[PDB]
């Protein structure tokens, strides 16, 4: 029995050198999450960068581990679990979808998710796609009828060439996700909310990423 | 299995009043949400409004804001929906479904298709 | 009960066997010279302890017809208490009180913190190799008072102290650097690390302790080396302490920097919180006097340095242990299941 | 539809057109196999150190 | 650093005083 | 006309609804009162497991009681030897989402599944020093929650898409569907003789199914939330549930209608795990009170408490023979209690 308890204990060094090099070459890649509605256009998203598709990308040579949902049910109560330990949460929702109410059904699934009890420490990642659709339509009172009264806030910095009433709407959308978002106490999990239509996502995503590693960071030292 | 069956409802002129009771019944209503969500014709189900558990925090859509109001009563085991003024994009079928978990506020997948907790729903017209 | 005589011993022979002849005198050395021919020496190097400078020669002798003329103008006084003795006991007794009291907590600190599977993380293993630094700077302070309160022991107690102290200082830079080294690099933070650390904080001492007792005995092997009079032997030990204390002062201020750039995102009183609670892990306090000269409000810096300094070890082990929420989260859990 | 209602009211006749035995019945049984097979669970009752393979 | 100092500082007093003890021993 | 048929399901859902009642007789708090307490157990972990890197999600023992196969969300199935702790096999998987593991009874094959969709079917017999996976059973629409081996050629998956299957591995193609579930299913498990299995699904109601025809026997309903966990009472003819309702209920295939009830009003938190000992005397429930709970059956007095994890227990499983059992949670660490 000698030689058995020999070889097993070789084979458990052996292994143990394997999950060693496996866990240092897992801990250097970022795990994220993408999420978003039918009509979200996350394709072009995707395509800007099986029941997953996963995607590999390195920005800076940090490389990061994105999953798509792909091909699933609409019922998201039980499989969301699973992403609770990703660095963040990519929620990409279509702003001018109209047929129905696509917006309050995101407000309403982002206000699920920032306070679920397993998510509660996943950042989440606000993306406002289809800005353009959005100008065009324009060119929301009935759904909400406070932005008939809304007014741009002093902070707004728009982009030349860009009529008034757009910035307006988009940061209409942006308070109102942010005012849901703060409703309740944040913690370990904050909001980020951004406009993409754009080559700049990675850089975006990658900004995120550090950002909130430093916040996690400096939350275990307590100093904020 | 729990039930969410509905009361009321008909054929009324425009700016009626219409009071819809859901008999929900097999389970604790306090320790739930109750959620409405309504389903236009050949539209998908939307979210509507819906009441905390001690109904301290009540919200609304802001396309029904302050037109209509909610309430509960705990003792009677049943929810309320009273639609003070009617308007053309109302006529639907309004279906008073359950949050998912009990003792905690987010709710999951309620205007999800399918969903088990929903009720039979009643015909509105305008 | 008096070893001085014997240094002063071996003049009488040299005088006996070397009008006006050889004296054994019991404050110097005299050597026979003509009858009246005054003789000028300078005053052995245990009067010079009280003026470090260069010793002068002024005190002299005269002869008579079967001797030596008495120093009437008392030339031993020519050549170079109570309330400094009452200063350093009271120090001494204040600074040993605090290293007591930190060992104590830092013991229990440990203790906890090694109970608590959950806690294991590098932070709380760097936080575990301060505080091992910690115990080691304690248990040398007190092995050298006792034993010095010329022999080969307490040259080796001398250099255990050091090694503690620089060991001490060094950890709280790495404890520094490490935080910078996360804020710095988000990703990938860790490249065998832990042990780059903890190669740097314990060789680094002992290669310094060793240098420093070599160039002594080859150069000045005085006494137990307890005194550091030699500036140039004393800057070998002294210099990297300086640039540790600098280096963790930029480190810290890159940090503040940091914070309150990530607190400005589109507030005093929580950096000021901030800022107290990072003071004592980082050593903040030792910039304060290390510009100043040793000679230099002297009393002031052994008494805000040590005095005080010396419940650094409390300090860290009730803002970082005993209050922190994990800590007091598994307490109140392993509590409950009791 | 038509074929969901169906299948429910199908499978709800094939299910009542069973029968069923009484409550006491059962929980006899249990208890009886509860009772005969106590000594067979070493969590239940104290291991032998001989048979326990993780002390 | 502090310990340093103190150390110095200390056993200087402490020689000084040892050596002023002998010197007026002697001369009295 | 859709009306008719809703009226039949609702007077014939009212008539078994009152000849449920009606047939109720003992209701077991009655009957079961003679039988003595089991007391206090305190058990203690004699073996902990921390070679995995993230939180664990479902296991499966073997028949010998040896060895154990455990799956990540990281990608790795290790298997693991409950004696000398040492690993077996490490096989790592393509898809990092997996959510359940089965192991083969006869031990050749080990079978995993989660959010790929494909179940995936290993052998630890290797030929050229490695293990590959060997067949992929792919073509369920929803996401892989829980599989069994029915022998070492047919297995039955339940899946997120209101449906659960049957495979056999030498052909690759489904033999027998089962549906008419409403919620997704959460968990199988296979009856001693394997001839029927109940699948709990998330809307409340647990069905009882024959592998070889797929008819569902009965509906249990009952439940205030989603079923998570499954397990079959020793004799064979009863089965307990588990919710995020905090309660456990046990009903019988014979009797139709529940039988017992595990509440309290302390724990609010979700059920994920439900399992039997040998003797079924005790039921090791977990809990998401980052501790697992001992619930002795036929009197609901809590037996003990199994706070040694520090996360959610995710999954709990006994041994064949009942000499141990293993309990898994989300801090990647696996202990074994006895």
């Amino acid at each position: 029995q000698r030689n058995e308890e020999k070889a097993q204990r070789e084979a458990n060094k052996k292994i143990e050198k394997q999950l060693q090099k496996d866990k240092q070459v897992y801990r250097a890649t970022h795990r994220l999450l993408l999420l978003g509605a039918g009509e979200s256009g996350k394709n072009t998203i995707v395509k800007q960068m099986s029941g997953i598709f996963e995607t590999k990308f390195q920005v800076d040579k940090v490389n990061f581990h994105m999953f798509d949902v792909g091909a699933q049910r609409d019922e998201r109560r039980k499989w969301i679990q699973c992403f609770n330990d990703v660095t963040a949460i990519i929620f990409v929702v279509a702003s001018s979808s109209n047929q129905t109410n696509r917006l309050q059904a995101a407000l309403k699934l982002f206000d699920s998710i920032w306070n679920n009890k397993w998510l509660r420490d996943t950042s989440v990642i606000l993306f406002l796609n289809k800005q353009d659709l959005l100008a065009e339509k324009v060119l929301i009172e009935d759904y909400f009828p406070e932005f008939a009264r809304y007014t741009t806030p002093e902070d707004a910095t728009p982009e030349p060439g860009e009529d008034p009433r757009v910035t307006r709407a988009k940061y209409f959308i942006r308070d109102e996700f942010l005012r849901i978002s703060t409703a309740s106490g944040d913690g370990r999990h904050y909001c980020y909310p951004h406009f993409t239509c754009d080559t700049e996502n990675i850089r975006r995503v990658f900004n995120d990423c550090r950002d909130i590693i430093q916040r996690m960071h400096l939350r275990q030292y307590e100093l904020l | 299995q729990v039930q969410l069956q509905e009361s009321g409802g008909g054929l009324v002129q425009p700016g009626g009043s219409l009071r819809l009771s859901c008999a929900a019944s097999g389970f604790t209503f306090s320790n739930y949400k109750m959620n409405w969500v309504r389903q236009a014709p050949g539209k998908g189900l939307e979210w509507v409004s819906d009441i905390s558990q001690s109904g301290a925090s009540i919200s609304y859509t802001g396309s029904v804001k302050g037109r209509f109001t909610i309430s509960r009563d705990n003792a009677k085991n049943t929810l309320y929906l009273q639609m003070n003024s009617l308007k053309p994009e109302d006529t639907a079928v309004y279906y008073c479904a359950r949050c998912p978990a009990p003792f905690t506020r987010d709710c999951f997948d309620v205007t999800s298709t399918t969903y088990a907790y929903r009720g039979q729903g009643t015909q509105v017209t305008v | 009960d008096c070893i001085f005589k014997k240094e002063q011993a071996m003049c009488l022979e040299k005088i006996q066997r070397a009008g006006c002849p050889g004296m054994w005198d019991n404050i110097t050395c005299w050597k026979p010279a003509h009858v009246g021919e005054m003789v000028l020496v300078s005053c052995p190097e245990l009067f010079r302890i009280f003026n470090p400078d260069q010793d002068m020669g002024v005190v002299s002798r005269n002869c008579t017809e079967d001797g030596w003329s008495e120093p009437f103008p008392h030339y031993f006084d020519a050549c170079g208490t109570g309330d400094q003795d009452y200063y350093y006991l009271s120090v001494k007794a204040l600074y040993t009180v605090g290293y007591s009291t930190s060992l104590v907590t830092l013991t229990t600190a440990m203790v906890i913190l090694c109970r608590f599977r959950k806690l294991h993380c590098t932070r709380n293993f760097i936080h575990m190799n301060l505080f091992v630094s910690f115990m080691l700077r304690a248990i040398s302070v007190f092995i050298k008072d006792w034993i010095l309160y010329s022999t080969v022991e307490c040259k080796a107690v001398m250099v255990f102290f050091h090694y503690c102290v620089v060991s001490n200082y060094f950890w709280l830079f790495i404890e520094g650097l490490y935080l910078f080294t996360l804020l710095v690099e988000t990703f990938f933070p860790e490249r065998r690390y832990f042990y780059w650390y903890t190669i740097i904080g314990w060789g680094t001492p002992t290669v310094c302790v060793t240098v420093w007792a070599t160039l002594r005995l080859y150069f000045d092997d005085t006494g137990c080396w307890d005194m550091n009079d030699s500036t140039a032997l004393w800057w070998v030990i002294k210099g990297p302490v300086v640039g540790s204390i600098m280096v963790n002062f930029v480190l810290f201020i890159g940090i503040i920097v940091i914070l309150v750039q990530k607190l400005q995102s589109p507030i005093y009183l929580r950096l000021a919180r901030s800022t107290l609670l990072l003071i004592p892990l980082f050593g903040i306090h030792y910039t304060v006097f290390a510009f100043s000269p040793e000679n230099v409000s002297k009393r002031e810096r052994l008494v805000f340095e040590l005095g005080l300094g010396s419940f650094q070890g409390f300090v860290v082990a009730v803002l970082y242990c005993f209050l922190n929420g994990e800590v007091q989260a598994e307490i109140k859990r392993k509590w409950r299941s009791w | 539809s038509i074929a969901q209602a169906r299948k429910l009211v199908e499978q709800l006749k094939m299910e009542a057109n069973i029968d069923r035995i009484k409550v006491s019945k059962a929980a006899a049984d249990l208890m009886a196999y509860c009772e005969a097979h106590a000594k067979e669970d070493p969590l239940l009752t104290p291991v032998p150190a001989s048979e326990n393979p993780f002390r | 650093h502090s310990d340093a100092v103190f150390t110095d500082n200390y056993t200087r007093l402490r020689k000084q005083m040892a050596v002023k003890k002998y010197l007026n021993s002697i001369l009295n | 006309e859709l009306d008719q048929l809703r009226q039949e399901a609702e007077q014939l859902k009212n008539q078994i609804r009152d000849a449920r009642k009606a047939c109720a007789d003992a209701t077991l708090s009655q009957i079961t009162n003679n039988i003595d307490p089991v007391g206090r157990i305190q058990m203690r972990t004699r073996r902990t497991l921390r070679g995995h890197l993230a939180k664990i999600y479902a296991m499966h023992w073997g028949t010998d009681s040896r060895l154990l196969v455990s799956a990540s969300q990281d990608g790795k199935l290790i298997i693991w030897d409950s004696y000398t702790t040492n690993k077996v096999h490490a096989i790592p998987l393509r898809s990092s989402w997996v959510m359940t593991c089965a192991y083969a009874p006869s031990g050749n094959y080990v079978a995993c599944g989660g959010l790929d969709n494909i179940c995936s079917i290993y052998n630890l017999k290797t030929r050229e020093g490695n293990v590959r996976v060997s067949r992929e059973l792919a073509g369920h629409t929803g996401y892989l929650s829980c599989c069994r081996f029915l022998d070492d050629n047919q297995i039955v998956t339940s899946s997120g898409d209101t449906t659960c299957a049957l495979w056999d591995i030498e052909t690759g193609q489904q033999t027998t569907t089962f549906t008419g579930h409403t919620g997704d299913v959460m968990s199988l498990s296979l009856a001693p003789d394997t001839r029927l299995f109940v699948s709990g699904a998330c809307d409340a109601s647990a069905k009882l199914w024959d592998v070889r025809e797929g008819m569902c026997r009965q509906t249990f309903t009952g439940h205030e939330s989603d079923i998570n966990a499954i397990c079959f009472f020793p004799n064979g003819n009863a089965f307990a549930t588990g919710s995020d309702d905090a309660t456990c209920r046990l009903f019988d295939l014979r009797a139709d209608q529940e039988l017992m009830t595990y509440s309290h009003d302390n724990i609010i938190c979700g059920i994920t795990s439900v399992s039997f000992s040998k003797s079924g005397r005790l039921l090791l429930a977990g809990y998401d009170d980052f501790n697992c709970n001992v619930w002795d059956a036929l009197k609901a007095d809590r037996a003990g408490v199994l706070a040694g994890h520090d996360n959610r227990v995710s999954c709990l499983g006994v041994t064949d023979d009942g000499m141990a059992v293993a309990t898994g949670s989300w801090d990647s660490f696996l202990k074994i209690w006895n």
